[PDB]
């Protein structure tokens, strides 16, 4: 599967406006469902996940919007400088929020599993805490019902004996 | 009435040993209803 770390406040539209969760990974698909400053919002969430996935396992982090649209921005086609023109407006969004969240510095988010399809792992980024003395440990003893959810759902296909060798597990394990 | 002989009844030799609330309650899931056990939803308990 591929997860794909975004705000609370995208998912909340993504589910309230009745947005195909599906095709979340198609590039023309979400940059059409998906405003400027949530598709930053998404790249800086995905850059702000702490946690690295069980790649033993082929579950990665999804690559954020801004590089996808970035790379099409380049390659023929007949909406190529549409996309390059989106490029440019993400990368002036994401600056002006880089410029204004940068106080945030030293604290952790809480996460949340929304599983969708095998191919798509949505994570929404809920309420942050601080943490400035082992955000690490922190972050660990906070996510704890996000560790068992992705837990739950690998089991699902992949075998009990390899998940339990991952890093996810031993999270779990060390928050409980 | 009978004092000198009588009827002599087993002693049971095994006394229950206390346990810890929480292994008992997943212990008894675990083999009276064999069907949760092999699902993450008891496995993480």
């Amino acid at each position: 599967t591929q997860v794909l770390v975004m705000p609370k406040a995208v998912f909340e539209s993504y589910k309230t406006a009745g947005v195909q969760f599906n095709k979340l990974l198609d590039t023309n698909y979400i940059v059409s469902e998906t405003s400027v400053n949530d598709l930053a919002e998404i790249h800086q969430a995905l850059t702000a996940f702490p946690f690295l996935l069980p790649e033993k396992l082929d579950i990665k982090l999804a690559v954020s919007p801004i590089i996808k649209v970035a790379e099409l921005g380049e390659i023929d086609g007949p909406e190529q400088f549409k996309m390059k023109d989106l490029h440019n407006r993400l990368e002036s969004r994401l600056a002006t929020n880089e410029l204004r969240d940068a106080g945030n510095r030293n604290l952790v988010y809480d996460y949340y599993l929304y599983p969708v399809d095998e191919n798509l792992w949505v994570a929404v980024q809920q309420s942050a805490h601080i943490a400035s003395s082992d955000p690490r440990r922190v972050s660990i003893q906070l996510n704890h019902t996000f560790f068992d959810s992705m837990i739950n759902e690998m089991l699902n296909t992949r075998p009990r004996e390899s998940v339990a060798s991952t890093q996810i597990f031993t999270y779990y394990l060390e928050s409980c | 009435r009978n004092y000198s002989g009588g009827q002599q009844q087993a002693i049971s030799r095994f006394t229950a040993r206390p346990g810890d609330p929480q292994v008992e309650e997943l212990y008894l899931i675990f083999t009276n209803f064999p069907a949760q056990t092999a699902y993450w939803e008891f496995h993480k308990k």
